[PDB]
Protein backbone atom coordinates (compact mmCIF):
# COMPACT_ATOMS: atom_id res chain seq x y z
CA UNK A 1 0.00 0.00 0.00
CA UNK A 2 1.03 3.40 -0.19
CA UNK A 3 0.60 6.34 2.60
CA UNK A 4 0.18 9.67 1.21
CA UNK A 5 -1.69 13.01 2.27
CA UNK A 6 -4.88 12.44 0.46
CA UNK A 7 -8.42 14.01 1.56
CA UNK A 8 -11.05 11.12 2.87
CA UNK A 9 -13.17 11.18 -0.36
CA UNK A 10 -13.71 15.34 -0.13
CA UNK A 11 -14.00 17.82 2.60
CA UNK A 12 -16.33 20.58 3.38
CA UNK A 13 -16.47 23.28 1.81
CA UNK A 14 -15.55 26.88 3.50
CA UNK A 15 -17.65 29.93 3.36
CA UNK A 16 -16.36 33.06 1.31
CA UNK A 17 -19.29 36.07 2.36
CA UNK A 18 -18.84 38.92 4.25
CA UNK A 19 -21.25 38.14 6.52
CA UNK A 20 -22.70 41.19 8.18
CA UNK A 21 -25.42 41.54 10.56
CA UNK A 22 -26.07 45.42 10.41
CA UNK A 23 -28.43 44.54 13.59
CA UNK A 24 -28.77 47.59 16.13
CA UNK A 25 -32.02 50.30 15.84
CA UNK A 26 -33.09 52.32 13.18
CA UNK A 27 -32.29 56.14 12.41
CA UNK A 28 -36.48 57.28 14.31
CA UNK A 29 -36.80 54.27 16.77
CA UNK A 30 -33.26 55.44 18.37
CA UNK A 31 -33.84 58.84 18.20
CA UNK A 32 -37.34 58.64 19.31
CA UNK A 33 -36.66 57.18 22.44
CA UNK A 34 -33.21 58.79 23.25
CA UNK A 35 -35.03 62.94 22.65
CA UNK A 36 -37.64 60.60 24.81
CA UNK A 37 -35.37 59.95 28.12
CA UNK A 38 -34.63 63.32 27.32
CA UNK A 39 -37.56 65.04 27.89
CA UNK A 40 -38.32 62.57 30.66
CA UNK A 41 -35.29 64.00 32.41
CA UNK A 42 -36.82 67.60 31.83
CA UNK A 43 -39.60 66.80 33.81
CA UNK A 44 -38.13 64.92 36.60
CA UNK A 45 -35.70 68.29 36.58
CA UNK A 46 -38.22 70.84 36.57
CA UNK A 47 -40.01 69.39 39.39
CA UNK A 48 -36.99 69.16 41.40
CA UNK A 49 -36.21 72.29 40.96
CA UNK A 50 -39.33 74.15 41.69
CA UNK A 51 -39.75 72.13 44.87
CA UNK A 52 -35.91 73.00 45.46
CA UNK A 53 -36.95 77.02 45.17
CA UNK A 54 -39.72 76.55 47.56
CA UNK A 55 -37.43 75.48 49.90
CA UNK A 56 -35.23 78.62 50.01
CA UNK A 57 -37.34 80.90 49.85
CA UNK A 58 -38.31 78.80 52.80
CA UNK A 59 -34.30 79.37 53.89
CA UNK A 60 -34.44 83.08 52.83
CA UNK A 61 -37.15 84.08 55.42
CA UNK A 62 -35.16 82.60 58.32
CA UNK A 63 -32.53 84.64 57.71
CA UNK A 64 -35.14 87.76 57.18
CA UNK A 65 -36.64 86.58 60.46
CA UNK A 66 -33.37 86.40 62.49
CA UNK A 67 -32.10 89.82 61.49
CA UNK A 68 -32.50 92.72 63.89
CA UNK B 1 -31.47 67.81 -0.06
CA UNK B 2 -29.14 68.73 2.48
CA UNK B 3 -29.60 66.94 5.11
CA UNK B 4 -26.99 64.59 3.94
CA UNK B 5 -24.48 67.12 3.12
CA UNK B 6 -24.45 68.76 6.54
CA UNK B 7 -26.51 67.19 9.25
CA UNK B 8 -25.05 68.08 11.78
CA UNK B 9 -25.43 71.70 10.96
CA UNK B 10 -29.33 71.48 9.97
CA UNK B 11 -30.02 69.68 12.99
CA UNK B 12 -28.04 72.76 14.86
CA UNK B 13 -30.54 75.10 12.63
CA UNK B 14 -33.37 73.30 13.84
CA UNK B 15 -32.84 73.70 17.40
CA UNK B 16 -31.60 77.25 17.35
CA UNK B 17 -34.70 78.12 15.17
CA UNK B 18 -36.79 76.54 18.14
CA UNK B 19 -34.70 78.27 20.70
CA UNK B 20 -35.74 81.46 19.21
CA UNK B 21 -39.12 80.95 18.41
CA UNK B 22 -40.17 78.64 20.79
CA UNK B 23 -40.65 81.67 23.79
CA UNK B 24 -43.77 82.76 22.47
CA UNK B 25 -45.32 79.99 23.20
CA UNK B 26 -45.85 79.42 26.68
CA UNK B 27 -48.12 79.18 29.75
CA UNK B 28 -44.94 79.42 32.02
CA UNK B 29 -43.40 83.02 31.82
CA UNK B 30 -45.43 84.64 33.91
CA UNK B 31 -44.57 81.84 36.21
CA UNK B 32 -40.94 82.51 35.98
CA UNK B 33 -41.71 86.47 36.30
CA UNK B 34 -43.82 86.02 39.61
CA UNK B 35 -40.93 83.32 40.82
CA UNK B 36 -38.34 85.92 40.23
CA UNK B 37 -40.10 88.94 41.34
CA UNK B 38 -41.44 87.14 44.73
CA UNK B 39 -38.19 86.04 46.38
CA UNK B 40 -37.14 88.63 49.10
CA UNK B 41 -33.49 89.08 49.46
CA UNK B 42 -33.36 92.63 51.37
CA UNK B 43 -35.20 93.05 54.51
CA UNK B 44 -38.94 94.17 54.19
CA UNK B 45 -38.76 97.75 55.35
CA UNK B 46 -41.90 98.57 57.77
CA UNK B 47 -43.35 102.15 56.96
CA UNK B 48 -45.46 104.57 58.59
CA UNK B 49 -48.97 103.88 59.45
CA UNK B 50 -50.96 106.48 58.91
CA UNK B 51 -51.40 107.07 55.04
CA UNK B 52 -55.02 105.43 56.10
CA UNK B 53 -54.22 102.13 53.21
CA UNK B 54 -57.09 99.71 52.82
CA UNK B 55 -54.02 97.49 52.46
CA UNK B 56 -50.39 96.88 53.69
CA UNK B 57 -51.38 93.89 56.67
CA UNK B 58 -49.94 94.91 59.95
CA UNK B 59 -49.42 91.29 60.71
CA UNK B 60 -46.91 89.18 58.75
CA UNK B 61 -49.76 86.70 59.96
CA UNK B 62 -52.72 88.39 58.39
CA UNK B 63 -53.36 87.64 54.69
CA UNK B 64 -54.75 90.95 53.75
CA UNK B 65 -51.74 91.92 51.59
CA UNK B 66 -50.87 90.13 48.43
CA UNK B 67 -48.88 87.06 48.98
CA UNK B 68 -48.40 83.59 47.11
CA UNK B 69 -50.56 80.75 47.29
CA UNK B 70 -50.00 78.77 43.87
CA UNK B 71 -46.39 77.83 45.19
CA UNK B 72 -47.22 75.22 47.99
CA UNK B 73 -49.92 74.46 44.77
CA UNK B 74 -46.91 73.66 42.53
Amino acid sequence: VKQDMPPVGGYGPIDYKRNLPRRGLSGYSMFAVGIGALLFGYWSMMRWNRERRRLQIEDFEARIALMP
Amino acid sequence: NVWAKEPVLVASFAIAGLAVILPTLSPYTKYSLMINRATPYNYPVPLRDDGNMPDVPSHPQDPQGPSLEWLKRL
